[PDB]
């Protein structure tokens, strides 16, 4: 199965490789921190019996308003 | 493919109506000739021998059978008193059956929404007024009429809710005004569709260079103030409350009550009905002491 990098160039298949995975990481970190049930920054303190479950209403939050207080 | 025009601001700042020349003509004739004509009117003396009349308590007899024929050309088609009436017992709320007369029981509520609107709102509809006939136009429906459906619905700026305004009245921002752009968008939206209810565009009540001016308005700007708060009153205290009343194939899938908009009367025009005035032909339904220096003939 080494072949393989003699069909591919192993210098243009890690920037691929690289970049599959960064971008994959970080839409799952994106998808978690935007969900109810983990997002640590705000919530990882809680025990897994008081955090979130079955929160998949699509419109959890009021869409219309002003801005928070200016300040 | 003309196209007529009326100037409604200064010159050069293209406050302009457009109209298709073709297409105003159909809409103008459309309502010309099934416009429905009054009957004479006349003065006689004599106590009234009502059984169950609760709010034309103050006309003659005779006015009172005029408006009768009236209401059913109006909402029902000529002389179909039995869209209303057990007509062999006209005081009756119910049938024979026993089971209520529902027909009845809202034009009662009609009288009572007509009377307030000509009154109370008199800073809208000055001495046109309206009747029966400025909704229904001959039909037990009117146009436009709406239900609950989602929350940012923007309807609801004609029931339950208040605040439009998203510009500020200052040169720097401020914690007075904290308005989002998506709230612009919503008022954008509401107010395409208060121009679509006139066959107007938005140079018809302003000045576009600052919307939010009164003085670089029309004075239209005003009178379509007073139409909103017209209608929450509308809304609020004589549809909506209409709803244990309505057989529910007439109610929203949540249950409640038709509800009116400008569309209901304006249908497409600047003014209803291109500015008819027949609620002067109308005593019964003026709610108000004088009608253009005419005096209400009560008994
Ligand atoms: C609350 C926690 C979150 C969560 C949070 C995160 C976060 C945050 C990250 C990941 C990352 C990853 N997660 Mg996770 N993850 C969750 C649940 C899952 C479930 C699941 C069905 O429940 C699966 C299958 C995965 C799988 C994965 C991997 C794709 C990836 C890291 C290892 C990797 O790529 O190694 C290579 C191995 C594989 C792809 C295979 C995985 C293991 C399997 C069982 C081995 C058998 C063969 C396999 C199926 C063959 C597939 C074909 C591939 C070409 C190899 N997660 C839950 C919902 N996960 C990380 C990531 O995206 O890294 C790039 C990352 O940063
Ligand atoms: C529909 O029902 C209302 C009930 O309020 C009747 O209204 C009556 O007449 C009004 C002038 C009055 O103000 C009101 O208080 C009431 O007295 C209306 O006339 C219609 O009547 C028919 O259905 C009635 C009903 O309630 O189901 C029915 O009346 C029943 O009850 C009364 C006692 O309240 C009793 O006298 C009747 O015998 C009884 N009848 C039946 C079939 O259950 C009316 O019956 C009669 C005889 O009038 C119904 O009318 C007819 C022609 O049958
Ligand atoms: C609904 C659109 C109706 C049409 C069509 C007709 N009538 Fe009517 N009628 C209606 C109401 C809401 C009322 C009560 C008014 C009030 O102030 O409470 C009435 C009342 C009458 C009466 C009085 C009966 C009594 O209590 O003694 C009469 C005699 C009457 N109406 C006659 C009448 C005629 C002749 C009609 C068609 C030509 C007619 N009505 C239609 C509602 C409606
Ligand atoms: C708009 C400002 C109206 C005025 C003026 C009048 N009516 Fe009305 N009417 C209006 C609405 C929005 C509705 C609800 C429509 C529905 O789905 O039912 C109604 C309804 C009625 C009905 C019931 C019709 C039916 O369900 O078959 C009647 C009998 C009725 N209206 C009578 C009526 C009378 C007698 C009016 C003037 C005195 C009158 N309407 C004016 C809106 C408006
Ligand atoms: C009269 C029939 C109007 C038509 C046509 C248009 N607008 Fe309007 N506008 C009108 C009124 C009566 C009000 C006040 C509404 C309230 O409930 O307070 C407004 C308000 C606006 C605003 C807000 C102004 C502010 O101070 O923030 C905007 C931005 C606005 N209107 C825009 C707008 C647009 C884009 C129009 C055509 C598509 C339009 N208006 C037409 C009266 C009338
Ligand atoms: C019937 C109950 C109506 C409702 C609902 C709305 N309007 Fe109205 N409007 C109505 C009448 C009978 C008249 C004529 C009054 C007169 O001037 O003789 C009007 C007039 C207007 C106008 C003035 C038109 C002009 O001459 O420039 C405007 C700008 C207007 N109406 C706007 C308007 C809006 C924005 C409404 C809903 C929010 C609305 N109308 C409802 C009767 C009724």
């Amino acid at each position: 199965m080494h072949r393989i990098w003699l069909m591919y160039d192993p210098r243009r298949v890690m920037v691929a490789l690289v970049g599959f995975l960064a971008v994959l990481a970080l839409v799952i970190h994106f998808v978690l921190l935007s969900s109810q049930r983990y997002s640590w920054i705000e919530n990882g303190t809680l025990g897994a019996d008081q955090a979130p479950v079955g929160a998949s209403a699509p419109a959890a939050a009021a869409e219309m308003s002003p801005l928070p207080p200016g300040r | 493919a003309a196209t007529d025009t009326v100037q409604v601001g200064y010159r050069g700042t293209a406050m302009e109506q457009n109209y298709d020349h073709g297409d105003l003509k159909t809409k103008f004739a459309q309502v010309k000739l099934p416009q429905s004509p009054p009957p004479a009117g006349e003065s006689p003396p004599g106590p009234l021998p009502w059984k169950n009349v609760q709010v034309l308590n103050d006309i003659s007899i005779a006015e009172f059978n005029r408006t009768m024929i009236a209401m059913s050309t109006w909402v029902a088609g000529t002389g179909n008193c039995a869209y209303c009436h057990n007509v062999a017992a006209f005081q009756d709320d119910t049938l024979p059956n026993g089971k209520p007369l529902y027909t009845k029981i809202v034009a009662r509520r009609m009288l009572q929404m007509t009377r307030n609107i000509n009154g109370n709102y008199s800073q809208h509809v000055k001495n046109t007024g309206v009747t029966c006939y400025t909704c229904h136009m001959g039909k037990p429906l009117p146009n436009g009429l709406w239900f609950y459906s989602s929350q940012t619905d923007y309807l609801r700026h004609y029931l339950d809710r208040d605040g439009a305004r998203v510009i500020t009245q200052g040169v720097a921002p401020s914690n007075a005004n904290r308005s989002s752009t998506k709230q612009a968008e919503w008022t954008y939206a509401l107010m395409i569709s208060q121009s679509r209810s006139l066959g107007v565009n938005c140079t018809y009540c302003h000045n576009t260079r600052q919307f939010a001016s009164w003085r670089e308005a029309p004075p239209a700007r005003v009178t379509a103030y007073h139409g909103i708060l017209m209608l929450r009153d509308v809304n609020q205290n004589y549809l909506a409350p209409l709803q244990p009343v309505y057989p529910a194939v007439r109610l929203g899938a949540m249950g409640d009550a038709p509800k009116a908009q400008c569309v209901t009367c304006h249908n497409g025009a600047y003014k209803p009905l291109y500015g008819a005035q027949m609620a002067k032909d109308f005593p019964a339904m003026w709610g108000r002491a004088d009608w253009n220096g005419v005096p209400f003939p009560g008994i």
